[PDB]
RNA sequence: AUGAGGUGGCAAGAAAUGGGCUACAUUUUCUACCCCAGAAAAUUUAGC
């Protein structure tokens, strides 16, 4: 568009709440596929996100792991690893990141998102009861 | 001291409708 | 009809053309990208018509420029982490318990997962209240789940269909293991 | 979902029964496959089980 | 390319989550392709150039076909609209067709 | 078959093709290379198929169609080469050069080039008696008082591929808080793997997972494996030896433990006794495994 | 009646050879340990 372009655009509704947020030590996203190109990819556009965003992460590859079977005829099965832990993001930060790193998962390729809140001990425990 | 902040939250399409805003129309193409 | 490719400036807005993900357009695509196994004195295929370029799950909706721009409006939806957590060494001190919970992504009608129920808790002894005797009664019941080397009881509970009610339960196992750690019954005498 | 014990007060209270049903239960609690509805319709049936034998 | 290409010059037809490490369902999308698959080349006879792509993100499902230019174009999207919606109502899921038309077969080599 | 015409346009579509994939990527047209273009075109296209050429590319024409056609002669029919009608005149030329180059003289760890690679570097498929003539004439300038332009033209004719020298890398001797000095290395056997630390003074001493070695290894033929590598250069009894092993068995254990020894101890004896241990089989690891 | 039933029987014998399964020990067996203890008693198949 060189001149038709929109004049102003409806922002969506993001609505700063009373109640307290959650909070996330670590986030690992644990990502599984058959290509390991794939997955390549899928880091890069991960982690420029997660920068862009402000959060910090960090990547690395567990082991691949193969299923081989027969009916000889040898059949195989690959599946390749990419871990991206995601350390010290509130609730919000981590809901945004996941849905839009979700929604562009690629074919083929599964997801495992491990969150590990931070709480404190309940009021009830606190004292011994006497 | 830990100042937790507040849990702001948003529509289920709002993130779409976000993302949605950040294109405009492709000029060369027919309508979608 | 001539393919729109040749109607794109050098210019353009890339992410315009590709807004979401969606599958290898020859027509929309404006490279001379091939792929395919030449033949003997060949080349590999070109792009109009090849089934492999087609398969592959491409990342055109996904470029740099297009990356940066959706997280600049995506800013909008974040909040801040609260700066006095500096490290590991304050969340485990403000904040002793950690709860463990895991969400599963595949592709299906199905949403489903029997795996996302579980619930991991995880609560250093020292980070609670507890004198000789209510720890070592606290030790000997949980058995197990405490380990000696990192000081971490892990009450791990997947009993209940949901998650939340897997983490009220695991709350509930807390607070009655507490409880019954800091009693002594008359038979504790016989030790 | 865990304390599924109430249910069990119209039986035998320290016969075998209330060991069976002890352990009926203690299955029962340990399910997450099964809503309450369904456990209590399987003590339910049980009840009605014994109550004609 | 013969069947022991499929992962060194061919790729995969389908693309689904379930045959990885963990996942569950796989009997399932491989029914699923199967009738997606018969029912596409009983829906549109003789358009077909190649064998289909069925890609799955989410409970989405993209049929990425490669037809010819022999039919006429109405009757092509009289077909995608027909074939959508009853494929949408067949698997309860987001069901959607992306055709690209071809001149001709494109031969590769002749065995 | 190519035409001059199709590749031009094959030209101009890769250029085009080449600032639009600079435009995608955000990065600067001027400057955007081949390199990016195949990072661009891998991350665009992600393919995890195993043969490099199954998968997807942008090259410039020019690499993709090889089009080894070259004009000899122009528009009025003249050939462009004073050698056109021998039919090898980029050999014949180079055999000339060479004859001119010894009349001139007589008047005052590599190779030789393959066939294969004359013809590509000459661009006309030869024989092996012509080439077996050319590299006698190479030979002959070679006897000769070679200057250094003739030099540097046989060495345009001389691979560098022959000769490789095995010899044993040595470890570099580390120093630990008391100052002694001490080497560290690794052997692995079947499934065991093995880490010795080795230092430079001792009374013979070895300690295998913080045990004593004739307590860890009962069998007498662990223990005359472990003596091999020192008795092999008398040096019993100037050693202490801290070794650590996981895996595998009582056997594999021991072998790589004598392993990882041997590769440690290199570092305190002379190069003469290092070759001596190669010789000896001490410094190689045994790949024979199960199935 | 190649359908459905009833009443009795039927339950074999001998070799030469072809093949298969079990136990078969003193360099063994039991216990303790995981290796310095005490008690008990002709063709054929592979080769690398
Ligand atoms: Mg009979």
């Amino acid at each position: 568009l060189h001149v038709d372009v929109p004049k102003d655009l409806t922002k969506p509704v993001v609505t700063i709440s009373d109640e307290p947020d959650i909070l996330y030590k670590r986030l690992s996203v644990l990502v599984k596929g058959h290509d390991k190109a794939v997955l390549d990819s899928y880091e890069y556009f991960a982690v420029l996100a997660a920068k862009e965003l402000g959060i910090s992460i960090k990547v690395h590859e567990p082991p691949r792991k193969i299923e081989r079977f027969t009916l000889r005829v040898q059949y195989e099965m690959r599946t390749l690893y990419r871990c991206l832990e995601l350390e010290h993001l509130t609730g919000s930060t981590a809901d945004v990141y996941l849905e839009y790193i979700q929604r562009n998962l690629p074919e083929g390729v599964a997801m495992e998102v491990t969150k590990t809140q931070l709480e404190q001990l309940p009021e009830h425990i606190k004292e011994p009861i006497w | 001291e830990v100042v937790i902040p507040k849990k702001k939250t948003w529509d289920k399409v709002a993130v779409l409708q976000a993302l949605a805003s950040t294109v405009n129309r492709d000029t060369t193409a027919v309508p979608y | 009809l001539p393919p729109r490719t040749e109607k794109m400036a050098v210019d353009q807005d890339w992410p315009s053309v590709y807004p979401v993900a969606a599958p290898f357009k020859p027509s929309a695509v404006p490279l001379p990208v091939r792929m395919g196994y030449p033949v003997k004195k060949g080349v590999p295929m070109a792009k109009e018509g090849n089934l492999e370029l087609l398969k592959i799950p491409n990342f055109l909706h996904l470029t740099p420029v297009a990356i940066k721009k959706h997280c600049e409006a995506l800013k909008d939806f974040c909040t801040e982490w609260p700066a006095a957590l500096d490290s590991d060494e304050k969340c485990e001190k403000h904040f002793p318990i950690e709860i463990d919970s895991t969400d599963y992504v595949s592709s299906g009608p199905s949403v489903r997962n029997p795996r996302a129920r579980v619930v991991v808790l995880r609560v250093k002894l020292s980070s609670l209240n507890l004198d000789d005797h209510a720890k070592k009664k606290l030790i000997k019941l949980v058995g197990e789940r405490y380990c000696k080397t990192t000081d971490v009881l892990t009450i791990k509970t997947d009993r209940c269909p949901l998650r939340r009610q897997n983490y009220d339960y695991a709350v509930y196992l807390l607070t009655v293991l507490y409880h019954e750690s800091w009693n002594t019954e008359e038979w504790e005498k016989s030790k | 979902h865990i304390f599924l014990e109430k249910h069990l007060e119209s039986f035998p209270k320290q016969g075998p029964i209330r060991h069976f049903m002890e352990l009926v239960t203690c299955g029962l609690s340990k399910n997450p496959y099964l809503s309450v509805k369904q456990k209590v319709e399987h003590i339910e049936w049980f009840r009605n089980y014994f109550n004609e034998k | 390319h013969a069947p022991h290409y499929i992962a060194h010059r061919k790729g995969w037809l389908s693309l689904h989550t379930g045959n990885l490490d963990g996942e569950d369902h796989a009997a399932e999308r491989t029914v699923e392709d199967v009738f997606l698959r018969k029912f596409m080349w009983g829906t549109f006879p003789g358009c077909l150039a190649d064998q289909l792509v069925l890609k799955r993100r989410g409970n989405q499902l993209e049929i990425c076909a490669v037809v010819l230019r022999q039919l006429s174009p109405h009757k092509y999207y009289f077909l995608v609209g027909y074939s959508e919606t009853l494929l949408s109502y067949f698997y309860k899921c987001p069901v959607r067709l992306h055709l690209q038309t071809v001149p001709s077969k494109v031969v590769y080599k002749y065995l | 078959t190519y035409t001059e015409d199709f590749i031009k346009k094959q030209i101009e579509e890769f250029n085009i093709g080449k600032r639009h994939l600079a435009n995608m990527m955000g990065e600067d047209p001027e400057t955007f290379t081949q390199e990016d273009i195949d990072r661009a075109i891998a991350y665009l296209f992600p393919s995890g198929l195993f043969e490099k050429r199954a998968r997807p590319v942008m090259k410039h024409p020019e690499q993709i169609f090889p089009r080894q056609r070259a004009i000899q002669w122009g528009e009025d029919g003249r050939p462009f080469h004073y050698l056109f009608y021998t039919g090898k005149q980029s050999y014949y030329s180079l055999m000339h050069d060479v004859y001119g180059m010894l009349l001139n003289l007589e008047k005052h760890g590599s190779r030789w080039l393959i066939k294969e690679e004359l013809e590509e570097m000459l661009v006309e498929k030869l024989s092996d008696l012509d080439y077996m003539q050319f590299i006698r004439l190479l030979e002959k300038l070679l006897t000769s008082q070679c200057g250094a332009a003739e030099e540097e033209f046989v060495q345009r004719f001389r691979r560098s591929v022959t000769l490789e020298s095995k010899k044993q890398l040595i470890e570099p001797v580390q120093y630990d808080e008391q100052g002694m000095a001490f080497s560290k290395s690794e052997g692995k056997r079947k499934t065991a793997k093995a880490e010795a630390i080795v230092y430079k003074h001792g009374s013979g001493r070895i300690k295998v997972n913080g045990i004593d070695y004739q307590l860890y290894f009962p069998i007498t033929q662990d223990r005359e494996q472990l003596m091999f590598p020192f008795h092999f250069v008398d040096r019993l009894g100037k050693h202490d030896v801290t070794c650590t092993v996981s895996g595998g068995g009582r056997s594999a254990q021991a072998g790589a433990i004598r392993l990882a020894m041997a590769k440690a101890l290199c570092s305190f004896v002379t190069e003469d006794e290092v070759e001596w241990m190669r010789q000896a089989g001490l410094l190689t690891t045994d790949p024979r495994v199960r199935e």
